[PDB]
RNA sequence: GAACGCCCCGCCGGCGGAUGCCUCGGCCCGGGCGGCGACGAAGAGCGCGGCGGAGCGCGAGACGCGGUGCGGACCCGCCCGCCCCGAGAAGCACCGACCCUCGAACGCAGCGCGCCCGGCGCCGCCGCCUCGGCGCCC
RNA sequence: GGCCCCGGGGGCGAAGGCGGCGCGCAGGCCCCGCCGGACCGGCCUCUGGUGCAGAUCUCGGCAGCAGUAGCGCUACUCCGCGCCCCGGAGGACUGAGGGGGAGACGGGUUCCGCGGCGCCUGCAUCUGGCCGCGGGUGACUCGGGCCUAAGCGGCGGGUGAAG
RNA sequence: CGCCCGGCCGCUCAAAAGACCUGAACCCGGCCGGCGCCGGCCCGCCGGCCCCGUCUCGAAACACGGACCGAGGAGCCA
RNA sequence: CGGCCCGAGGCGGCGGGGGCGACGGGCGGAACUUAAGCAUAUCAGUACGCCCCGGAGGAGAAACCAACCGGGAUUCCCCGUAGCGGCGAGCGACGCGGGAGGAGCCCGCCCCGAAGGCGCGCUGUGGGCGCCGCGAGGGGGCCCGAGGGCCCCGCCCGAGAGGGUGCAAGCCCCGUACGGCGGGCGAGUAGCGCUGCUUGAGCGUGCAGCGCG
């Protein structure tokens, strides 16, 4: 909607920020092998209830 | 269970060394028909048996006696009977390399 | 028309989020919480669902303070803080 | 690196609150610089020297200022949890009314060996 | 056989004990036997193993002698200097061979202030015993 | 007839993940312990790393700060930094502080507003200040 | 739990796998060759979550069927190295209750620029709401904050074993 | 390392163990051989042979369950 | 106009509130199930709902049991049939006896009256286990990618519990055995009548409402 409180803003702005890959350093620095976050989510197909 | 038991009973003897870990109780009868004719321990004596010797509640208290004001004899033998027991007691006690003495006093 | 049709017709908010438990179950229209009860002052526990007492509980949390308090009670020194208080 | 926690102990309050003015700026220009780098580690943690040290000043200063009153701020109140807080003392645990007492002191507690 | 009924006998437990270990209990566990003629001259028997030494290797199939260029503590390994990978190229970088500490012994050790101390104070406490016996 | 299909006289390839061996995990019994909170708990939200998503941890002093002891060469990548008879990396234990919003949750509301220039919630106990009554009296 | 005559068999190759002889009425056992790469037992006594073809059994893999059944909204073509993308020229469509221009609710970064084709775009792709990297929403006057509607809370107290 | 424009050759290693230990069955592709069980004969002829499990007086049944293969799967304890 | 009585607003110090899949205390309280049906009965004084503590809690120093040539507060362990019941299905205590543990006291009333905790109180105060640290003893020969393997000769042992190490290790490394620090006696009561629940309690086991007392 255009017209959100400002927290329900800042918890849809938190889903956004972290919604990220695995550095590749820190693959390296871990020593990974699964290199897939799968904590992340799209658009098309998520239900975020916030 | 058993080994817990034990060690209680260890530990509260060092901090009565060196009197027994039992006061002395009296001698009763058993009670009812089937039972009568042995003894038993009870819980404690009479003010009339006290009175037999020489030792008040409180005095007798204090060296080990347990007493028991609620209880009343039955008979004159009941009385013979645990006025010798206090007696004797008496005589193997002494009052301050001293020797604890287990288990139940005068069985 | 009671099946595909009638999903269609849904552009609404019936629950949001609680501010005290966080989830998406403070109902906007009755002003409760589904979940933990809000704004009733005590919690929602039920014995019929040992698995909801699990889910959010003592221990699923920091446990921030309770943690500092049990090492100084276990190790620390304040069995004998309350030796010098408590006389 | 940067500033040791002792040598700012025996610095007055306005050369501490001096001294933490100039790294508050300068982190502004180091973030200035970031969005615009070993030092700017070391800086973080110089603020939280100095910071460390105005509040243990400040401390052990009010501390005095009430040492002898009946009524103390809570800050400054022993270390108990909720429970001992509200504890009889043992002093108060051990009271024993004056008839029960005065049995006490007569018939006290004797040391006896029993023989077999 | 063991008395202490405060210590594990328990495979479970003591491999878990080995990985999982802080830092100080595995350098500790790192340590490896010192030569006779530091035998003589410390009197003590092994050291933990620093970076800094000197090391004869045998047992092992890269057997040979070198400075301790590195130590691999998650691994339980120290890199030494000369003892390398075959290497691809001729002109490729080395690239060192880990060899585990126990498989090595200290010819010459790294010495500063610390060192000095912690070998005097291990040879009192080590006399203690040899005045009780 | 050939080919397709089927059997295997044998030699090789696929697809799949059984069997065997392995185990920082479970389960059972026993022993300890029994230690939260208006001095703001349990729980929730948001934020914090030089390059930083998740989880652990921490709180605008934020991937930590100080003090006393101990320890004595490293810090998973790229860098930094440390290096020495003390100059001090990893690690450990106790102690002192910091401690954003919501929550028993405390000026009202839940993200917007006040009264007053310290501040400003409810109940109860003990005291104290200021008071009401054609209660009993004077 | 025991034994296995200088203290049972093992990298001079354990368990398992694939073929092939033998022994036993049989359940099954033993040996050899190849594979594999670290553990395994014969006899006596003890113990049990101890033997599968089926239960419209449970979980996992997977065949024939089979290159089979199948892929509303009038429509694209020529040239540009040319893709359904982009350009130019032509031919058509939606037909002002629009396949147009904008808001409310819901979604939550899908928005923009540059790059790209591993996944997706049930055909293709150089396209893209897909993937990587940077960015982006400015109010005295617009709305929310204020007022009250239908309602909903609160109220010395009242009631109920309590909630 | 080299050669062609992903492949080949080959390097590390005891070994590719190469995205990973071992690697069974069902099912499948290439080369080579041939045209259901029991019995006799060296071998494609002759002789015999209905689909199991189940309830049932009675099942090959036009009675029901079952495409195939693996692993799990039901009289123990007080 | 003051006192006492009964109330109101404010201020200060102190206390309460919430949290837990166990154990513990107080209330409300099922049905499936069994009876080869089903109403009493059973399941069960259980599930579940509400309230309240602690490190334990509850209980407790006889308005007790008995019938003896008698015991003697409470709790816990071992041991075993009176009885209830469509007298069906089912249900069910306890004393004596053997052990663990053992501990006893107070207020009201009465006497003295402020002797007290003194802005109160004569409508009655006061007295009668965990923290430290040392820690013994094996070589030579074949072989392997690698010796913890094979052959042959030894040492330590209060230590042959065990983990690691390139393949089965007392002697390669950490540990393991042997030790030091802190250390004069209770009233709307008891009882009784009627009614509801509960119990093995049977012309009443325990509780409760109302009337009486
Ligand atoms: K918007
Ligand atoms: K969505
Ligand atoms: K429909
Ligand atoms: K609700
Ligand atoms: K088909
Ligand atoms: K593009
Ligand atoms: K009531
Ligand atoms: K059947
Ligand atoms: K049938
Ligand atoms: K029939
Ligand atoms: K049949
Ligand atoms: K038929
Ligand atoms: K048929
Ligand atoms: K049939
Ligand atoms: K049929
Ligand atoms: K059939
Ligand atoms: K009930
Ligand atoms: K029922
Ligand atoms: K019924
Ligand atoms: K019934
Ligand atoms: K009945
Ligand atoms: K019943
Ligand atoms: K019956
Ligand atoms: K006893
Ligand atoms: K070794
Ligand atoms: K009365
Ligand atoms: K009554
Ligand atoms: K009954
Ligand atoms: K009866
Ligand atoms: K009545
Ligand atoms: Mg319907
Ligand atoms: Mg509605
Ligand atoms: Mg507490
Ligand atoms: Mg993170
Ligand atoms: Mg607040
Ligand atoms: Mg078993
Ligand atoms: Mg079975
Ligand atoms: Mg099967
Ligand atoms: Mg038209
Ligand atoms: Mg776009
Ligand atoms: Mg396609
Ligand atoms: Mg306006
Ligand atoms: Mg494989
Ligand atoms: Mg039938
Ligand atoms: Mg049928
Ligand atoms: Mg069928
Ligand atoms: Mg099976
Ligand atoms: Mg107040
Ligand atoms: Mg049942
Ligand atoms: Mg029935
Ligand atoms: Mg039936
Ligand atoms: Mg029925
Ligand atoms: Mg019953
Ligand atoms: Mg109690
Ligand atoms: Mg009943």
């Amino acid at each position: 909607t255009a017209n959100k409180t400002l927290s329900r803003k800042l918890r849809l702005a938190k889903k956004t920020k972290t919604n990220k890959n695995i550095p590749r350093w820190v693959i390296a620095k871990d020593h990974l092998k699964k290199t897939w976050n799968y904590k992340r989510h799209h658009w098309r197909r998520s239900h975020l209830k916030l | 269970r058993k080994i817990r038991r034990r060690q209680t009973r260890l530990q509260k003897a060092k901090a009565i060394f060196p009197c027994p870990l039992q006061k002395l109780r009296p001698s009763v009868t058993r009670c009812s028909q089937k039972f009568n004719l042995t003894q038993r321990i009870g819980r404690g004596f009479t003010l009339r048996e006290l009175q037999g010797v020489g030792l008040s509640a409180g005095k007798a208290r204090q060296i080990g006696i347990a007493v028991d004001p609620r209880r009343k004899n039955k008979s004159e033998e009941s009385v013979a009977r645990n006025v010798a027991r206090l007696k004797e007691y008496l005589s193997k006690v002494t009052i301050f390399q001293a020797i604890q003495h287990q288990g139940v006093v005068m069985p | 028309s009671k099946g595909t049709a009638s999903f269609g017709k849904r552009h609404t908010r019936i629950h949001g989020s609680c501010r005290r438990c966080g989830k998406h179950s403070f109902h906007l229209q009755k002003h409760e919480c589904a979940s933990c009860g809000y704004p009733s002052a005590k919690m929602r526990r039920y014995n019929w669902s040992y698995k909801s007492l699990r889910r959010r509980t003592q221990g699923t949390g920091s446990m921030s303070h309770m943690r500092k308090v049990y090492r100084a009670y276990n190790s620390g020194t304040l069995k004998a803080n309350a030796r010098k208080y408590l006389a | 690196p940067g500033l040791k926690a002792k040598d700012l102990v025996g610095l007055s309050q306005e050369d501490l609150q001096r001294k933490l003015a100039d790294l508050k700026r300068e982190l502004l220009s180091l973030r200035t610089m970031k969005a615009t780098i070993a030092r700017f580690r070391v800086c973080k943690k110089d603020v939280a020297r100095v910071l460390t040290v105005i509040n243990q000043k400040a401390r052990d200063e009010a501390r005095a200022a009430f040492e002898g009153a009946e009524h103390i701020p809570k800050t400054f109140r022993p270390r108990l949890t909720h429970a001992m807080r509200c504890q009889l003392t043992e002093k108060q645990k051990r009271l024993l009314p004056s008839k029960l007492m005065k049995r006490k002191l007569q018939f006290p507690k004797l040391k006896y060996a029993v023989k077999v | 056989m063991k008395l202490n009924s405060a210590v594990t006998a328990s495979r479970r437990k003591c491999r878990k004990a080995y990985f999982t270990a802080n830092a100080e209990t595995r350098a500790k566990m790192m340590s490896s036997r010192l030569s006779k003629e530091l035998r003589a001259e410390h009197k003590i028997k092994t050291m933990p193993i620093r970076r800094g030494d000197i090391v004869e290797i045998f047992t092992g199939g890269h057997k040979g002698t070198g400075k301790v260029v590195e130590v691999r503590r998650r691994d339980y390994k120290i890199c030494v200097e000369g003892i390398n990978q075959k290497a691809r190229n001729p002109e490729a970088k080395p690239v060192p061979y880990p060899i585990h500490p126990s498989n090595c012994i200290i010819k010459e050790l790294y010495m500063n202030g610390s060192r000095y101390r912690a070998i005097k104070r291990r040879q009192e406490r080590n006399a203690e015993r040899l005045a009780r016996i």
